[PDB]
């Protein structure tokens, strides 16, 4: 879910890291 | 799946314009952007527990010429990482001043220990400053507690030594503190205020910062600084 | 009349003080010549709420009672053994009270303070600031009428001292713990803190309507101690240096001092 | 009465950390600028550029795993490996071992050919 990821309260690191790991998850999805 | 690609395209969209701002961010940094912490502000980073206190006693000694005006602790009483009385007892206090006052924070549950705490480490209990929490609209915060609802915290003052010789005010700020909770543990800078009409350009100490607990001619102890 | 200092002060439309009983059997008035050499067992008896409404010296130019005096006065356990004390606190011997009080197996369990408001303070704000041209502050207190402030941290009662300004009154709140018997209370009915107005050449003389409140949070915690039928002749509520202000109180006993 | 700047720079000169204070005990406010467990030391950034000179581009897993003790995000290695390249999208050098020497002149040269585009935003070209 994008809310979890984009909450004020994270840095854009954080942020960041939160997409990719999501991004890698549906990539694996994607292959599936 | 077209609905998957279709999320995966504005999840990349996202990593784009975050990865744009992350950039900027280390832009800004790396060329001149300085932080909310003051520029005389000495924040030390360490565990209070293994802490070498003789080499903040020394430090103070040769770069002040004498030793702190205030200390201030907000102490992680147990119920971040919390501390035993004990172990908050076993901080060399003592060493830390000859002559000034002592801040200690306490909840209900450890008040009786913090008049015993200031007492053991020498001083003598004169003064109090209760922070009462405040709404938006102006009104109190009301809490929990067992008997009475909690919308207060009290910071026991200690004194020590000869305070009378020029250094410490009298007569000065109030013993009650009417902020907004401004955070989880986040005491008002009100206290701060307060400390500097009682010791205006004095030294100071604080254990058990935060980020936020930085001042100017502050020497801040805390885990996460 | 939605600024600060009306908001803070709103709680004085409920907590009006009762007329005093005219029945005798609704209280138990005790004079006695000297409260702190004065055997309290034989005056009452398993008590819930000892209020020690006592008024501390701290300048020897002024009057009131010592911590020598509280640690003469005689607590025992014919007296309240599973109850609060409920006693006037002072920074200066805030120490000295809980250390005399654990001695006499009374643990602190609360801070109940009462923040302390000028109504001299808020008058002379509004003259400064500008029907308040003439009016005295203990008759702003009496008439309900006060200034439109919305700023009270100015108009706190910040009386002289050698230290940080003393601007709250202490009512410290104090449990003898009984492990044979259990003290039947209510929690979480009223804050610990509420803001009352004073006058600024009495920051020590709480209002009628603070004082009811006062009461009304001893009344609230312990309602088994309040007047009830059964409570009759065994009152589980005492004051120690009771004044005829307020403690001809239903369900109370009052120890005056030397009437 | 004593100087505050020259005191606060003495004392976190002896008991500040090494990433609280600069060399000459002025505040490093990059510190303060992140959250804390994630600042990014000097030594955080040679050790990334001795991983990318001793291991390719995109071999975060290895880098991290020799130069950062397994201590440090992955992301965070890639996007750190992007300021230092100059494009957002680190894409045509994955897995080339790039030297420091040719980490500046790629860095150079790819500023350069931004000004040149009009798309840089950071210091970044913009894809
Ligand atoms: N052993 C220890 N040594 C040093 N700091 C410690 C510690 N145990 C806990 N702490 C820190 O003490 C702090 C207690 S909360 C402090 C809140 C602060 N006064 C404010 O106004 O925001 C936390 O930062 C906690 O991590």
């Amino acid at each position: 879910t994008l809310e979890d990821i984009e909450n004020e309260k994270f840095t854009n690191l954080e942020i960041l890291t939160h997409l990719y790991n999501l991004k890698a998850e549906i990539v694996r999805r994607l292959a599936e | 799946k077209k609905g998957l690609q279709g999320l995966l395209q504005d999840i990349e969209k996202r990593i784009l314009h975050y990865k744009q701002l992350f950039f900027k961010e280390q832009n800004e940094i790396a060329n001149g952007k300085r932080s909310m912490v003051p520029d005389n502000s000495i924040p030390i980073c360490s565990d209070v527990t293994k802490l070498n206190f003789q080499a903040l006693i020394d430090a103070q000694m040769r770069h002040a010429g004498k030793m702190f005006d205030v200390i201030m602790m907000d102490p992680p009483w147990q119920l971040y990482d919390s501390l035993s009385d004990e172990k908050i007892q076993n901080m060399p206090i003592q060493s830390l001043q000859q002559d000034g006052f002592i801040f200690v924070w306490a909840i209900n549950a450890k008040y009786r220990v913090t008049i015993k705490m200031i007492e053991n480490w020498g001083y003598k209990l004169v003064d109090e400053i209760t922070w009462v929490k405040k709404t938006v609209n102006g009104k109190i915060a009301k809490g929990h507690g067992f008997y009475l609802q909690h919308a207060k915290e009290s910071c026991l003052i200690g004194v020590k030594g000869d305070v009378d010789n020029g250094r410490f005010k009298k007569n000065i700020a109030s013993d009650v503190i009417f902020s907004e909770r401004r955070g989880q543990s986040q005491k008002p800078e009100e206290i701060y205020q307060y400390i500097n009409q009682l010791c205006p350009n004095g030294n100071y100490l604080e254990i058990f910062a935060r980020r936020n607990n930085l001042h100017d001619n502050w020497v801040s102890i805390g885990n996460e600084l | 009349g939605e600024d600060q200092l009306s908001l803070l002060l709103k709680w004085r439309s409920s907590y009006i003080p009762p007329q005093k009983p005219t029945n005798e059997d609704e209280y138990k008035k005790i004079i006695c010549k000297d409260i702190s050499s004065e055997k309290l067992e034989q005056h009452a008896g398993d008590v819930s709420a000892l209020f020690i409404n006592i008024k501390w010296k701290l300048s020897e130019g002024q009057s009131g009672k010592s911590i020598e005096d509280l640690k003469k006065l005689a607590i025992s356990d014919k007296l309240i053994n599973n109850g609060i004390i409920f006693i006037w606190s002072e920074k200066e011997i805030l120490s000295q009270i809980v250390d005399v009080l654990e001695a006499k197996g009374f643990n602190y369990i609360e801070n109940f303070m009462i923040n302390q408001l000028s109504a001299d303070k808020a008058l002379e704000m509004q003259r400064k600031n500008q029907i308040w041209s003439d009016i005295t502050p203990e008759q702003c207190i009496e008439q309900e009428k006060f200034p439109p402030n919305n700023y009270v941290q100015d108009i706190f009662v910040n009386s002289e001292y050698s230290f940080f300004r003393k601007s709250k009154k202490i009512l410290l709140m104090l449990r003898k713990f009984n492990k044979d018997a259990q003290l039947e209370l209510r929690h979480q009915r009223t804050s610990d803190i509420f803001f009352d107005i004073f006058e600024q050449n009495k920051p020590n003389d709480v209002s009628k309507k603070g004082m009811e409140f006062v009461y009304k949070m001893i009344e609230t915690l312990l309602p088994k101690a309040n007047y009830s039928e059964e409570n009759k002749g065994a009152f589980k509520m005492m004051e120690l240096y009771a004044d005829d202000k307020s403690q001809p109180r239903k369900g109370w006993i009052s120890v005056y001092e030397q009437e | 009465p004593l100087d505050f700047t020259q005191y606060a720079k003495n004392m976190r000169k002896d008991l500040s950390n090494q990433d609280i204070c600069l060399e000459d005990g002025a505040l490093n406010h990059s510190y303060f600028l992140t959250k804390k467990g994630q600042y990014w030391t000097p030594l955080n950034q040679k050790a990334l550029q001795r991983g990318i000179e001793l291991f390719g581009v995109g071999n975060w897993k290895e880098i991290n795993y020799d130069e950062f003790s397994g201590k440090a995000n992955i992301v965070e290695l890639e996007l750190r490996t992007c300021m230092i390249l100059g494009i957002n999208d680190i894409t045509e050098y994955y897995g080339k071992k790039i030297s420091e020497e040719e980490q500046e002149e790629i860095k150079k040269s790819n500023i350069a050919k931004g000004k040149k585009e009009n798309k840089l935003k950071d210091n970044i070209y913009q894809k």
